């Protein structure tokens, strides 16, 4: 939401990345955010953290 | 019989269903020793593509085709030339080469009103 969520809620995150997945961090109103490119779906788990 | 080739214009075709290239190709004999053997030249492919090769031929000058007799180094193709040539004469062969199954397309699900 204000890229600076992550610093306050880094134990959730680190908690998350030690089991083994790969956190992009991006803010809601990106304009290179996408899920499809040509029909593949390039983002396999999403997390909205962004009220 | 070490020779090198001096100028190399190959041309892609992707324009069909299958992709077609054409490579202009001059041999040229580096003038060492007197050995004018000089007979049956290699040519080589792609590991990646060696399945999907359909028909290879090699034309000169526009004039009669040579003959390609397939070849297992320690795949290839040996190439028997017409005149043997002497170090330091340059010969224009031309290699055609058509590749059958290479355009894969990437979308892969297509609606009816779009494109490919």
């Amino acid at each position: 939401d204000n890229l600076n969520v992550r610093e306050t809620h880094s134990l959730f995150f680190r908690s998350l990345k030690d089991r083994g997945f790969e956190l992009t961090f991006k803010t809601a109103d990106d304009p290179s955010l996408s899920l499809i490119k040509y029909g593949e779906f390039l983002y396999d788990n999403l997390i909205i953290f962004s009220p | 019989p070490p020779l090198i080739n001096e100028d190399v214009k190959r041309t892609v075709d992707l324009s069909s269903h299958l992709a077609k290239v054409t490579a202009e190709v001059v041999l040229a004999h580096l003038g060492g020793g007197s050995t004018s053997r000089a007979t049956s030249f290699l040519l080589a492919l792609e590991p990646e593509l060696e399945a999907r090769l359909a028909h290879l031929g090699v034309q000169v000058k526009g004039e009669d085709e040579e003959e390609n007799n397939l070849e297992v180094r320690e795949r290839f193709f040996t190439v028997k030339l017409p005149v043997a040539l002497d170090p330091g004469a340059k010969i224009s062969v031309i290699v055609e080469t058509v590749y059958t199954h290479v355009l894969h397309p990437y979308p892969t699900q297509i609606t009816q009103s779009e494109k490919q």
